């Protein structure tokens, strides 16, 4: 029973943070094999003004760089830009470097955050990507390159390395490739983060999670169609369900099917009235399927 | 406004 | 900016889990140096008659545990009762064990889950403990043993075992086999005592709520700490005993405790109208150190 | 009341 905002064990990734260093700026970096990833940001010499970083990256000097992994120094071979990225190549390969992969996250989407400063990790917190390609992180000054991540049949997928707050405290980062998600800029302009819809899908693996841990007084009889629920929804801050199918087992171990489900979260749209599911007092989107399905039964 | 972190 | 509930890094503590096996039980164990310590009820051989753990232990043969690190089988030497908990001695010594403490957490403080199945960790979450000494975890059938800890300095301080759930309502033994709460290692009819909000960790988030630019909900009003505790009381909340630890926070936000007081008597009326920072209103999962290290690295 | 052992 319950229902909590996990993350997946973070030692296989603990050993790849590393400290990168260039003259006044600091952040982290992803050392795999003789490689270190980080957010090209660290060689900028401003925070105002709009950065050349083809520029910046002209006149580097590989020397003003510092990278370690704990006490160990890691000598700087050659830089190359990769997108929003520094591909910084060092003469030592990270022989705890996990099996891995890229992958590009989509909106709805959830992963893991090592919240990483001064090349350590900190903290490690589950995320999930909202419809405007930012996410609900808690960073502050040097979290910078810090990476989100799955963990699949032992293989780490990384999916983000952190690189910028917006105006409002919605976090941004880059995928592994170096492209910024949402195609933010890596710059310190004004830029205004889209307006974020709930993602319907995930309300409802949530509200599925509610009725398995006993949560019903919500529930009704009354029902609506998926066509009249996504007329709704455009006018109310959701998005619209296409596909039910993931939500055929559930419908199965609780014998509620989502039509129900979708008028429940008309009513709950507004507010509980002074009640809460599972704790919360708001409808929340950062639960997939996927995650509700191992912590309720473990597959 | 952004802010580099 | 910004506020979550997170996790210390796992990576210390994942060297140290084992699965235990005995008779048709499978739970998970922590293998400290040449010991496994494990929740007892491994060991019983029932499934709703009250236990007698000592006869269990007296009926018990060593050569029927399995106890495994991934597919590496270690050999038991002996068993000993430590209340709640089995402390199994084995034939090997575990190389990654760190640096490690045992110390017994008091309601209101938080720590890290690393739930684990089958003798391997599957995830990692921080916690609070409760007053009536349970945790708001997600736990199914064979996370027993998961441990609870927190990371201080470069020493895991080992805090808590998982045993049993009450309604997403946990508890587990300390390291040294006391029970929180009290509760028995027992499937009995227990009831857990009633959840009170932990008043200082909802002041620590109301703190954090102003330094992250969150005030609509801020009181003009003011109330004293003992009038407030009264009303606490007969209202599902704890009492404030220290305030000192609010002093930092009273001079970064100019904002004292007493209002925060009355802003959370006002909350408790028009509850669930609107959130704040994204959460409940009244949320009490966050500590003072918790909201310090987020907003300001310290 | 339930040992999830």
């Amino acid at each position: 029973a319950g229902l909590r905002k996990m993350a997946q064990p973070s030692g296989v990734v603990e050993k790849c943070i590393v400290r990168v260093c260039y003259g006044n700026m600091a952040l982290n970096g992803l050392w795999l094999g003789d490689t270190v990833m980080c957010p090209r940001h660290v060689i900028a010499s401003s925070t105002t003004s709009t950065i050349d970083y083809d520029y910046a990256l002209s006149v580097l000097r590989l020397h003003n760089f510092s990278i370690s992994s704990g006490n160990v120094f890691l000598g700087v071979v050659g830089v190359t830009m990769r997108g929003a990225l520094l591909q910084i190549k060092v003469n030592q390969n990270n022989v705890h470097t996990p099996k891995y992969t890229y992958r590009t996250v989509r909106p709805g989407e959830s992963f893991n955050i090592l919240a990483c400063y001064d090349g350590a990790a900190a903290g490690v917190y589950g995320v999930n990507m909202r419809s405007n390609y930012t996410i609900r992180g808690s960073f502050i000054n040097g979290a910078a390159g810090s990476p989100g991540y799955n963990i699949n049949n032992g293989t780490v997928e990384f999916c983000y390395l952190h690189q910028l707050e917006l105006g409002s405290g919605c976090h941004v980062g880059s995928d592994l490739d170096g492209v910024m998600y949402g195609g933010y800029e890596d710059q310190p302009t004004l830029q205004v983060e889209g307006a974020s819809s709930l993602f319907t899908e995930n309300v409802l693996a949530f509200l599925y999670a509610a009725l398995i841990n006993g949560s019903t007084w919500w529930l009704s009889s009354s029902r609506i169609a998926v066509d009249r629920f996504n007329e709704w929804a455009v006018h109310n801050g959701m998005t619209t369900v296409v596909n039910t199918d993931c939500f055929s087992i559930f419908a199965a171990k609780t014998g509620v099917d989502v039509q129900r489900l979708l008028a429940s979260i008309q009513s709950l749209h507004k507010n509980f009235g002074g009640k809460q599911i599972l704790g919360y007092t708001s409808l929340t989107d950062e639960f997939t399927t996927g995650e509700v399905i191992r912590q309720m039964y473990g597959v | 406004r952004s802010i580099m972190q």
